């Protein structure tokens, strides 16, 4: 009848509806798992744990010098360790050449910050005892804006920073 | 036939499309 | 009344209510703040003179979090959850429980408001180490939770009662719903309770020193993805058994209903490194196994799209509509019970959608942190679940204290649903188009005017929607006090049935509710399902503790 005949061809279309929901989800998963075999994984920080003390990474070792805090460690690589803190980050500007791959190894010395480089995929959070690594490379040069988007008290909506890539 | 609730999952199904795909499509020219 | 004598379960069900609603209503008033905010215009003078207790666009920030989205939300969740099963099963709950849950919500909301007021816990409503409020936040926050576990046990015991007394009997449909919700509840409340107990408790009475903040985070996203799902069920037991009935139909099916909760109680907990994607020291292998197990907890509500649509055209056919849309005119537009959830399904298409991006792991670096997420968000809670039940004030309060709506009242509600609607649609063209132009969440934005002039246009649609929002809290407000301070009482109201849809049955049926029917089964693969999820990096993370010390910056 009516209410039964309209049941059966309401389950009918479900079971297609859920076999295409799987289908689009599957489809989803594999175009994911390619972002994470190109350049493009660099953004993702780092599993491993390098756990610093966050009250003496202003006194001693590789964040205590900014002017000293952009390292070449291969032929068209930089390793470069900046400071996010209330509320600036050292060093400022950050200066790295066009076409390198550079690598960010970020940390804090009070409260968690946020490290986003507009126009990049950059965007990592900074917890205080630990350092967040990603790499990146710039293909155009010119100045890059980094904001804060943790709320880290007061002074959250002032935090920026600077990236000048040169040719 | 629900054929009014097909035409229901079609918008959502392009929202869900449009959604994802523009935002692959951002992540790569930021990458 | 002799009403409350033979239901008490009505005037505690009312008070949860009524909390509720106050909640909403002082957390709500910083919204049309915070909207302006983002549409680059600074009214927090103002507000400041009007409520001069208000330091910082931040405590605005935090008391509009905890109100609104963990106190209403719960509150909410505690009235529906114990009282639609209660009444779908005709026993009364252990009324020495049922009081005590009030009485713990009460105090708990109490003793953290206290700081919170007072300018000590300006740390939003995730409260991320090494930020360090006052102890008084955490504990009473901690008791607020806690009420939940009685609640737990109320409807434990209902339904052990029930089986006792119908020995070869399948639960009912909204009693499975209830106990499958409150046991997915307790497996997911563990994260935030060990992260209260164990760190945040004795570290803000000064007994530790310091705090793991990446330990801290981890156990807060344990909870904090189930308790979105916390958040939503009540509005989906609401929709799938009692709308249908609103609309002039029946509910379709009673075992995709059932089906659609059981997904929920597995997959609802072990995800939440959804919320980590952008964090050091989480091996990026399982980021990608939460990411997939994200995306199935989709299905679930990719499922309630077709059963709720299903339900809504078969009631418009028996209304008369013909063809491809006319079952849409043929529903009663006029009745704001039937509306109020079905604007709320209609933003959920964007809502969900944003949600399916966000959960994509690398695409998450494109939106994390930016306006997208509160645009996102306020689709999911701010409209659906906030609208479900601003609707069920039209059958739930009547039931409830025998008090009449007005003719004037059900026009005065539509006027109210319509405009919130509208409001938080515009205001979600906004927040997603500035999060695209990189503009922050949890950002005083209007303190730094020239910061971000790309972002004009979609400013503009934040201003709308703070206006249209304004107007809209001020009728309901209007509205609730209105129907709440009325004189007129007809106790006939308050013995009336509520009113459950009736099911169509298949064949089918018997079969797939009773695999659905064993409960424990189902408990104990959801606790393994989050051992497996959360258990090797929880390993990795004690073995490596770093605690840092606290800081006030406020
Ligand atoms: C109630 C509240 C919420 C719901 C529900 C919700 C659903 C999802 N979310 Fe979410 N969310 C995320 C992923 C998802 C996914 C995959 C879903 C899914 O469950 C959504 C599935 C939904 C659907 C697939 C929609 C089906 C459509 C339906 C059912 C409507 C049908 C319409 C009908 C029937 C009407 C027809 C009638 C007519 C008359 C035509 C992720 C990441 O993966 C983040 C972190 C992002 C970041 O970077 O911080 C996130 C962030 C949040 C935050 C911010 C937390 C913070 O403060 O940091 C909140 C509060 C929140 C709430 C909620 N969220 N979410
Ligand atoms: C009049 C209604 C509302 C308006 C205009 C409004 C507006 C806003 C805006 C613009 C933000 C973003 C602020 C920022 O990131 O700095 C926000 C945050 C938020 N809103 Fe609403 N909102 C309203 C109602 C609600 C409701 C009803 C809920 C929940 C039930 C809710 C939950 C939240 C949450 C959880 C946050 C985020 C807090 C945080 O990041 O710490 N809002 N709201
Ligand atoms: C670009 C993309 C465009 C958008 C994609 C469309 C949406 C996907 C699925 C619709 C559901 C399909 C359901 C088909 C199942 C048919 C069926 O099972 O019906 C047999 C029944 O027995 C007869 O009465
Ligand atoms: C019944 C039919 C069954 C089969 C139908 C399945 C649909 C396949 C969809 C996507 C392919 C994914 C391949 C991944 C290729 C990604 C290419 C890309 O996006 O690369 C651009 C970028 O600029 C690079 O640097
Ligand atoms: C209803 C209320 C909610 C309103 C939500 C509004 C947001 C809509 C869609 C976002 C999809 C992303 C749009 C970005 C398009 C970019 C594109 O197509 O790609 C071109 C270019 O390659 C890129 O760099
Ligand atoms: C400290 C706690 C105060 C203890 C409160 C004692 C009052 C308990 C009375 C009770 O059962 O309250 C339920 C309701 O108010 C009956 O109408
Ligand atoms: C205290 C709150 C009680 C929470 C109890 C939930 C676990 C439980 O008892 O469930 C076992 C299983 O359901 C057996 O039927
Ligand atoms: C209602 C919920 C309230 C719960 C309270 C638990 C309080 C936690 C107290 C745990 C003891 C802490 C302690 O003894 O810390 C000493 C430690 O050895 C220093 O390193
Ligand atoms: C009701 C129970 C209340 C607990 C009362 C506990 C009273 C503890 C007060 C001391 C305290 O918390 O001091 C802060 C600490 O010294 C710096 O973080
Ligand atoms: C069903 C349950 C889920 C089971 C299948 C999920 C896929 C598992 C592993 C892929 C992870 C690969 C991670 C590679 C990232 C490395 C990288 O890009 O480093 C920067
Ligand atoms: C920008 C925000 C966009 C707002 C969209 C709203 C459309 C809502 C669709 C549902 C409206 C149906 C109303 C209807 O059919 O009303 C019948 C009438 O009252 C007597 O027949
Ligand atoms: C051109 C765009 C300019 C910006 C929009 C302005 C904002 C709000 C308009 C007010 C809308 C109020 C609509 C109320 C509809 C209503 O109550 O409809 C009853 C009907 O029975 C169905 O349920
Ligand atoms: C409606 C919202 C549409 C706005 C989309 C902005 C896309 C964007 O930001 O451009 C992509 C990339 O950053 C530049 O190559
Ligand atoms: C209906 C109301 C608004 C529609 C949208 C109005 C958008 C028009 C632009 C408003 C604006 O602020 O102008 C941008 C720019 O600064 C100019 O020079
Ligand atoms: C209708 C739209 C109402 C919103 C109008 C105010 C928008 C606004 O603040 O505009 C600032 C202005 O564009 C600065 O030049
Ligand atoms: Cu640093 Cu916000
Ligand atoms: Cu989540």
């Amino acid at each position: 009848v009516d209410e039964h005949k309209a049941h059966k061809a309401i389950l009918a279309y479900e079971k297609g509806w859920l076999a295409f929901s799987l289908a689009m989800l599957f489809v989803f998963i594999a175009l994911i798992a390619y972002t994470l075999a190109t350049h493009t994984a660099g953004v993702i920080p780092a599993g491993k744990l390098e756990r610093v003390d966050p009250t003496t990474v202003r006194q001693e070792g590789p964040w205590a010098d900014p002017a000293q805090a952009v390292v070449q460690t291969g032929p068209n690589q930089y390793t470069v360790y900046v400071l996010a803190f209330a509320f600036g980050y050292q060093p400022n500007p950050i200066e790295v050449p066009q076409g390198a791959e550079i690598v960010f190894k970020i940390t804090s010395p009070d409260v968690i910050h946020g490290f986003h480089v507009e126009g990049t995929n950059i965007n990592v959070e900074v917890l205080p005892g630990e350092v967040s690594t990603v790499r990146y490379t710039f293909k155009r040069p010119g100045e890059y804006r980094i904001i804060c988007n943790q709320y880290c008290g007061l002074g959250h909506q002032n935090m920026f920073g600077t990236i000048v890539v040169k040719e | 036939k629900p054929k009014g609730a097909l035409a229901v999952i079609l918008v959502l199904t392009l929202t869900i499309l449009v959604f994802w795909l523009g935002v692959y499509a951002v992540f790569f020219a930021r990458g | 009344s002799r009403v409350y004598e033979a239901y008490p379960e009505k005037k505690a069900t009312l008070y949860f209510l009524v909390l509720g609603f106050l909640a909403l209503i002082v957390g709500s008033l910083f919204g049309p703040f915070q909207a302006l905010n983002y549409g680059n215009v600074d009214a927090y003078p103002l507000l400041k003179r009007l409520l001069p207790f208000v330091q910082s666009y931040y405590q605005g920030l935090t008391l509009h979090g905890v109100l609104n989205a963990i106190v209403f939300t719960q509150l909410f969740a505690q009235a529906i959850m114990v009282y639609l099963p209660a009444r779908e099963l005709n026993m009364r709950p252990n009324m020495g429980l049922m009081w005590l849950s009030w009485w713990m919500a009460f105090i708990g909301l109490v003793v953290a408001a206290l700081p919170l007021l007072a300018n000590e816990a300006t740390v939003l409503y995730t409260f991320y180490p090494p930020l360090k409020g006052h102890w008084a936040f955490y504990l009473g926050a901690s008791v607020f939770v806690l009420s939940t576990w009685v609640s737990i046990y109320i409807v434990l015991d209902l339904w052990r009662r029930w089986k006792a007394a119908n020995p070869g009997k399948v639960t009912p449909l909204v009693t499975y719903m209830a106990v499958v919700f409150w046991l997915m509840w307790f497996l997911a409340s563990l994260g935030l309770v060990l992260e209260a107990v164990l760190f945040l408790l004795p570290w803000s009475f000064g007994l530790v020193e310091g705090v793991d903040p990446l330990v801290a985070r981890t156990l807060f996203w344990w909870t904090g993805h189930p308790i979105v799902y916390f958040w939503l069920l009540p509005a989906y037991a609401i929709i799938y058994t009692i709308l249908p009935k609103q609309a002039g139909g029946k509910l379709v099916s009673d075992p995709m209903a059932r089906l659609a909760f059981l997904l929920f109680l597995l997959l609802s907990t072990p995800v939440g490194f959804h919320h980590q994607f952008a964090d050091p020291g989480i091996d990026p292998t399982w980021k990608m196994i939460h990411s997939v197990l994200t995306l199935f907890v989709a299905v679930p509500s990719l499922m309630t799209a077709f059963t709720v649509a299903a339900s809504l055209e078969f009631a418009g056919r028996l209304r008369g509509g013909r063809g491809l849309f006319g079952w849409i005119r043929a529903l009663p537009w006029d009745n704001p019970a039937f509306v109020a959830p079905v604007l709320g399904l209609l933003g959920f298409i964007p809502g969900g959608a944003g949600g399916i991006v966000n959960a994509s792991f690398t695409l998450d670096y494109v939106v994390h942190n930016t306006a997208w997420v509160p645009g996102h968000f306020h689709l999911q809670v701010a409209s659906l679940v906030t609208l479900t039940a601003m609707g069920s004030l039209y059958w739930l309060l009547p039931n409830l204290t025998g008090k009449p709506i007005s003719d004037a009242q059900r026009r005065l509600g539509l006027a109210v649903v319509w405009l919130w609607f509208l409001g938080m649609m515009i205001m979600a063209v906004g927040l997603h188009w500035a999060g695209l132009l990189n503009v922050p969440r949890r950002a005083y934005i209007a303190q730094v005017p020239d910061a971000y002039p790309h972002a004009a246009v979609p400013m503009v649609f934040n201003v709308l929607a703070g206006i249209v929002l304004l107007v809209a809290l001020l009728l309901f407000i209007y509205g609730l006090f209105s129907v709440l301070l009325s004189r007129e009482r007809k106790p006939e109201l308050a013995e009336a049935p509520l009113p459950f849809a009736e099911v169509i049955s298949g064949p089918e049926d018997r079969r797939l509710v009773l695999a659905m029917d064993r409960i424990g089964f189902w408990f104990a693969v959801a606790a393994i399902l989050v051992v497996l999820a959360y258990g090797p990096t929880l390993v990795q993370l004690f073995g490596h503790l770093n605690p840092v010390p606290g800081w006030r910056l406020w």
